[PDB]
């Protein structure tokens, strides 16, 4: 019950994806041929959440992998892990968006669309009660922004009761692995401001610098990140997939999370993090976890809370624990940094608690807070966005597919109306 | 099954190919004959496949004068190329564009168009074009422009890369350089998705300097362009951490439409013997490629400002070491972006490592990194252009040989008007917004 | 009991007999010799309604092969499934139709049709209680089509009780395999309303589709046509061949799926069909199988149903399975496609369950659309011949035989007759 | 069971089924003295049979020259033939329409009359004619109209197929070649039921440029058109997935009783050394079959309308693949069917692959297709012909001969007439309908 669908969208999308259903088949026991093997009962007792029971005893999982070119597509087929997932799901174009949204949202993906919404369609009547969906996808790529948003305002028409989630990998405020990604960041965004029930906003550079400080690695893969993502958002349902003395779901985190409809953009965290060698010289007690997870330095979005204020903070725990600990860690940490909380909303922490460690741990945690201090990524994209249309710079490749300029100055309309209004609500009184 | 077929025009084009076929059947493990004893298909996109064993290139290899294609039927390459893709003219147009676009060109033009036509229908996701042409030779600036025209007109929103040889500011092997050079500029101005700038005299120098070869042979000039363009397609052909396609290429180095003149660089590039003594770091490679001295045209981009740069790394890279470099490089002050484009940088990352050819000059290297770079000071060349050209306009030299072969004089000065507007829409750019 | 005979004209019928008699003896456990090494009784329970026991305890088809070459004929004849027809059967003639329609129905056809008859008197004499005759033809083909509706006419003369079954090769939209099957198509569509009980539609363009997208099979052979099209012959008749929890028989059919006397034309369909690889990635369940059979990309067909109504609709299942569950999902599909059916029909999908799978698989499914679609298919014919009329192209050759002018008129008025029809009851109020 | 006779009139009739008879030996595997060492019966349509392992034609070779045919009984094939039918007469008709039709030929028409009924009565299910002969010729054109009046009288309702030589626009060997011409369509225009425009121009142009032969003999011609042939014939002399009889051929590609004069056209046509390099696709042969450079016939077929085509295709061929060729041709907008014809195809299929005769000039191929082609362009070649006739009639030219031998003038004036009403005929075809 409860059946969630999985789609994935862009290069980073699909890597995301692979990772991600690789962590949740080792969580559940599952042979890479995708028959079960496991051991404990309660892996098979909501297994239908995520996946479907194939006919002579198999599992495939529920995800839609979406791609406007077969490269990363295959890549992921020949490797491990891939010979599980239904192979008609595996919708691919040839022309490739190039890196452009015009493309990903006007031209290109106006072909495939129709049939990925017919796999959309299908896989919602095979559910008995569905539950939502979860976008796996970048903000910059042309691919990944153009089609997500395109399948997201698709679905929200078929579908404006289900819930969205969105994983998107926001523009690193340093570095910029392309060039005119404030361009699809901006149309992203005004897309996802308007029919997304809430946006997990990532950054590959808080990423590299936990990876690097934190757990002390100075080669990072792209695997090692994606597995940290992977991990955060297994944690972000174990809540449902598996039991709990205070159990949630996606439902009732949408619910605490979003006090206003426009602001509904989180940013993630996720604990304990040890390296291999200073893991056992640390205690794994509630209380150190629940410090851990409130820092500039463990926020999977760079921008430092302390510039602004937590609007509202959920926490997920996992493993067995006892609750008053947990009850008294928040109350002291709610305490304690007074000055960096809404004054109008007392009591602003969302508990859960599984029953089942993450594996290997003894007891994990996921951190989701929706803070003021993530409009300053908006304020930056927004004066780079500004800059590169003032000059009217690679204009004309957008235009080229029918978007006009009047786009652009409406999207950049929007993206300042919710900074204003992120801004008022950080200071109201 | 994303195919990108290469037009060779001239003898450049045709050397610059036979270097980077070689290059390409020792990427693949292929025989000279199309037989073969990480990958993936790999050589599928640039490999057409028959029955047997045996695999053709998507080349197509034109010359008017038959003496260097013949040279490539002798060659050690021969059972590789398929028989019609060996299009031989009868008179080369010996330096002069007229007789390259209007007389003898406009001959073998409808053939040419035909096996093009061919080879594309026979491909299913055909990604674009790779032109390889000399830019002072006749039959390359005359059939380049020709060719461009034909296609834009056929063929029109695909990838269209094209690899010119930049005439040096000193050394000149032929007279004529400038008229060529203008006339296929100002008409291929309004076709070329995107340009390749390279020059020999840049590769004379890093070849004395760095690779320490005192006197080379331009097979190895050929074989530096050939590793430059296998960097370019290694994402198409192999697996990445970060893929990237020519679209990608075209959209991010490309900001206004006619200025698409991105130069090339590459790294790194020593010599066997000094291999050693040096770990070759990422950041290490990185600052080679950004240093004046390594790249492959003759203009200080301390005299301008680089609009987009695209790194493309091959081998044993992580990003997070890539990410740290492009910081650094970003802090440095000599290189100024323009201001109005903050994100200065489209990155690739593959995991094939950079192939050395056996009986070559380089050294065996784990890692590589090739950068297209689009920076305002390669305006300053064309105004040297633009200077000869007037000199040689002013006192109307060598004009009758244009005039005779179906040409006039209006549009020499409809030529120099567009290279004048070029320059000044460069120098447009490189100002500074208010506000 | 109720035996039936089957009649193979034309090379499509001769070779699409072939096939689907090495289908049926694979059913029943039938030795290429003729003789029985099956494992289950009931194969031989009803054995006779297909085959005569010849003595010494061997099997021969109740067939009748006719052609006017010995091309195919012989080709058959030496292949294995070939020495187990009954030698006299096989008639054929010398001068051959040269894919003319009048050779085929007025001087060639003429010659051999006493003998045809004569053989098939000898069959009905030897069947105990006749059930009725299926026809396996094309409508292009000279021979086929022409010697076909020649031998309907006498038959319904003969037996004006039987029941008559056709399945006819109809002419695809885009491709045309032949020049003049215009013509031979409308004179033969003449004859058929003129004297047929049912006739089934099948195009070769629906099943280069089926077998490629589907099956995924870029090397689609005529042997996999011919399978496929045998495969849901033998399923129609499955229901009497074996017992079954809701039985059907020839008759049952005719009378739930034939309204009117000339709305006699039906669409059929198969599921499942699964590739090789993607066969264990999917559930077989009768909601599956029952939602396959509702589209345009599975219709044998090329006509969208979108474009018009059900009319009437029959569903044969086999093997086991729960009875409230097809019920179930005949309702839901009849529910949610409210809009695709005829309005003062209420309750339009017959349904038959059989106890056998037709081999290989748990539970298979035939459906029989009787719809307002196929209308279209004979408008766009309709056209084609008035052009080919107007200008009298090839009239010569089927003037040369007798036929007349007024022929082409009175069939093609006819045939816009049977249009008009059509399309008055899709949009009957 | 289904015979058809071979009938060889005039010197390139016998030295076409020289050629046309070296390949069908080769295919059945049958010894030059008619022994042999997915086959059925096969040979049977073509070979009948004796009781020993001794096989003979189902041929008449007919001439009045007794040099070729004198050539064919010392020729290798010298056993093969039974000696009947091997009819020789003395005096060659000379390039002479009128004593190849009433003065020579009417003195032995009735033995080979007579030939041809004892070879009739001895087959059964015979399907019809194969008429091989050039139209320049004397004996040819006069010969050829006197038999088809005679069989027409004889054998009312069978196949009479034709395969005439057009004479090429610009080489012409004879030099009355429009007078024989013009006589012997006139009158065989009221008894062929299908004839098969070939042309010898057309083929130099295929051998030179495709075959890749600089200096070709006639045996290579014979050699292309033996092969058409062949591909024509294998439907009834082999087991296909979709097989068609010379009725179907005429019932299809004959709209109007006077109109039947379909082109041919072959593929693949490639040497040996270019065998590889191309893995000869069923749509890149169909395509090839439509170019306008691969046709048989020197006519643009862009400036006339398909009324009809017949593609025959033997080999390793699938039907989807078939019909997605078929398709886009359709698709295509430079070939412009009839409006009133919507359906411009019928389809043939064999399984036996076409069969390189060792010694010849092509490669071995998978896969073949023959299209016999019936357009409207063709009426354009009437009309230089008609030019030529009147030219030599407005003097009167060479018509002594004519006169003096059993002819008046009034029937080339008759002749002229109906040439006239032909192509008046195929314009009206050209037009479009209203309403
Ligand atoms: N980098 C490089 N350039 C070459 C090479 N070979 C020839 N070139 C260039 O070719 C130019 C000589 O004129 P071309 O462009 O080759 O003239 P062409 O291709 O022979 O055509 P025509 O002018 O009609 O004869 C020189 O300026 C060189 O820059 C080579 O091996 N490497
Ligand atoms: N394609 C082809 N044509 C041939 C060949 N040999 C002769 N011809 C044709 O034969 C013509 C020469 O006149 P013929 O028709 O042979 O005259 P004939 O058959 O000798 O009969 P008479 O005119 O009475 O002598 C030329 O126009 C050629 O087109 C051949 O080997 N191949
Ligand atoms: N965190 C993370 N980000 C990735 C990964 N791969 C690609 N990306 C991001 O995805 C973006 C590229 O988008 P992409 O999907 O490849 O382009 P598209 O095809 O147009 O959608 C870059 O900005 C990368 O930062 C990955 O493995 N992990
Ligand atoms: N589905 C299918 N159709 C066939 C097959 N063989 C022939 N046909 C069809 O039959 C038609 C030819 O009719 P045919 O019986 O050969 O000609 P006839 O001798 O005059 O009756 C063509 O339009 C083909 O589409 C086959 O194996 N499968
Ligand atoms: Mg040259
Ligand atoms: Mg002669």
């Amino acid at each position: 019950m409860r059946e969630i669908v999985h789609i994935q969208a862009g290069q980073c999308g699909n890597q995301i994806g692979a990772k991600f259903w690789e962590v949740i088949s080792d969580e559940h026991g599952i042979d890479p041929s995708g028959n079960y093997v496991g051991d404990s009962d309660l892996q098979l007792e909501r297994i239908s959440v995520y996946y479907n029971e194939a006919s002579s005893h198999k599992y495939v999982p529920r995800a839609i992998l979406v791609d406007l070119e077969p490269g990363t597509m295959d890549s992921v087929r020949s490797g491990a892990f891939g010979h599980l997932f239904r192979p008609d799901n595996f919708i691919f174009g040839q022309s490739g968006a190039g890196n452009n949204w015009a493309k990903g949202h006007y031209t290109e993906g106006a072909e495939l669309v129709d049939s990925v919404l017919d796999v959309v369609r299908k896989e919602c009547e095979n559910c008995d009660c569905l539950q939502g969906f979860q976008l796996t996808h970048s903000l910059g790529g042309g691919t990944g922004s153009g089609m997500g948003t395109l399948l997201i305002s698709k679905v929200r028409e078929e579908y404006p009761d289900r819930i969205m989630n969105t994983f998107s990998v926001v523009p690193s405020p340093k570095v910029s692995d392309t060039v005119v990604e404030p361009y699809n960041a901006t149309l992203s965004i005004h897309q996802l401001v308007e029919n997304t029930d809430e946006t997990y906003c990532i950054d590959n550079e808080a990423l590299y610098d936990i990876c690097f400080r934190t757990l002390k690695l100075a080669t990072p893969t792209y695997g090692d990140l994606n597995h940290l993502v992977s991990a955060t958002m297994s944690g972000v349902t174990t809540s449902l997939r598996f039991p709990g003395q205070l159990n949630a779901d996606l439902r009732k985190l949408a619910v605490n999370m979003v006090p206003f409809p426009r602001l509904h953009f989180f940013m993630p965290g996720f604990a304990p993090l040890t390296a291999r060698g200073s893991q056992q010289y640390r205690a794994l007690t509630v209380p150190e976890l629940t410090q851990q997870m409130f820092d500039a330095k463990n926020m999977m979005a760079a921008c430092d809370p302390r510039h602004g204020r937590y609007l509202t903070v959920a926490t997920v725990f996992r493993g067995r624990m006892s609750m008053k600990e947990v009850d008294e860690q928040m109350l002291a940490i709610q305490s304690k940094n007074s000055s960096y909380f809404v004054e109008w909303i007392p009591n602003n922490v969302k508990v859960a608690v599984c029953d089942i460690p993450p594996r290997g741990l003894k007891m994990s945690s996921t951190f989701i807070g929706n803070s003021t201090a993530i409009q300053e990524l908006f304020k930056r994209i927004s004066e780079q966005f500004t800059a590169m249309f003032r000059r009217k710079a690679f204009l004309h490749w957008y235009t080229g597919e029918g978007m006009d300029e009047m786009e652009f100055t409406e999207a950049e309309s929007n993206m300042n109306d919710l900074v204003s209004e992120y801004q008022q609500y950080q200071d109201a009184t | 099954m994303r195919e990108c077929i290469s037009i060779h025009v001239g003898q450049a084009g045709v050397q610059i190919g036979n270097a980077c076929w070689e290059l390409y059947c020792l990427e693949h493990g292929i025989q000279p004959d199309g037989q073969m004893p990480h990958h993936h298909d790999s050589f599928n996109t640039f490999f057409s496949e028959t029955g047997a064993g045996k695999h053709v290139p998507r080349a197509v290899f034109v010359d008017l004068e038959p003496t260097v294609i013949d040279e490539v039927r002798t060659g050690t390459y021969r059972q590789l190329f398929h028989p019609e893709q060996l299009i031989t003219g009868k008179e080369d147009a010996a330096n002069n564009y007229a007789r390259g676009h209007y007389t003898i060109g406009k001959e073998i033009i409808d053939l040419v168009l035909d096996r093009i036509r061919k080879l594309a229908d026979q491909c299913t996701g055909l990604q674009g074009f790779l032109v390889f042409h000399s830019f002072g030779g006749g039959t390359g600036s005359g059939f380049t422009s020709l060719l461009m025209e034909r296609l834009s007109v056929d063929y029109g929103k695909k990838s269209k890369l094209e690899f010119s040889i930049y005439p040096a500011p000193q050394v000149s092997t032929a007279v004529v350089e400038p008229y060529n050079s203008i006339l296929t500029t100002h008409t291929t101005l309004e076709h070329s998705d995107c340009a390749f700038m390279v020059d020999n005299e840049a590769i004379y120098d890093i070849c004395r300097r760095n690779l320490d070869i005192e006197r080379p042979t331009y097979t190895n000039l050929n074989r530096l362009i050939s590793q430059i363009v296998s960097s370019i397609t290694a994402s198409l052909r192999f697996d990445g951490a970060l893929n990237v396609d020519l679209t990608e290429f075209q959209t991010n180095l490309v900001p206004y439409p006619r200025i698409h003149f991105p130069l090339a660089t590459y790294a790194p590039v020593i010599s066997a013997e000094k291999a050693y003594h040096e770990q070759l770091s990422v950041a290490e490679i990185t600052n080679a490629c950004f240093e004046p001295a390594n790249q492959m045209v003759k203009c200080d981009p301390r005299h301008g400002k680089y609009m987009a740069c695209c790194l493309l790394y091959r081998g044993d890279v992580v990003p997070k070491d890539v990410n740290a470099a492009i910081a650094t490089i970003k802090t440095k002050r000599s290189i100024q972006f323009v201001d109005w484009c903050p994100t200065g940088f489209k990155v690739g990352i593959n995991y094939q490592p950079p192939t050395v050819v056996p009986g070559g000059d380089l050294a065996k290297v784990q890692r590589a990194v090739c950068m297209l770079s689009n920076t305002t000071a390669i305006a300053e060349a064309w105004a040297r252009l633009d200077h000869k050209f007037d000199l040689m306009y002013a006192k109307r030299a060598f004009v009758h040989w244009y005039v005779g072969e179906g040409m006039e004089e209006g549009e020499f000065s409809e030529a120099r008007e567009d290279m004048a507007a070029l320059e000044k829409d460069y120098e447009e750019v490189g100002v500074d917004s208010v506000e």
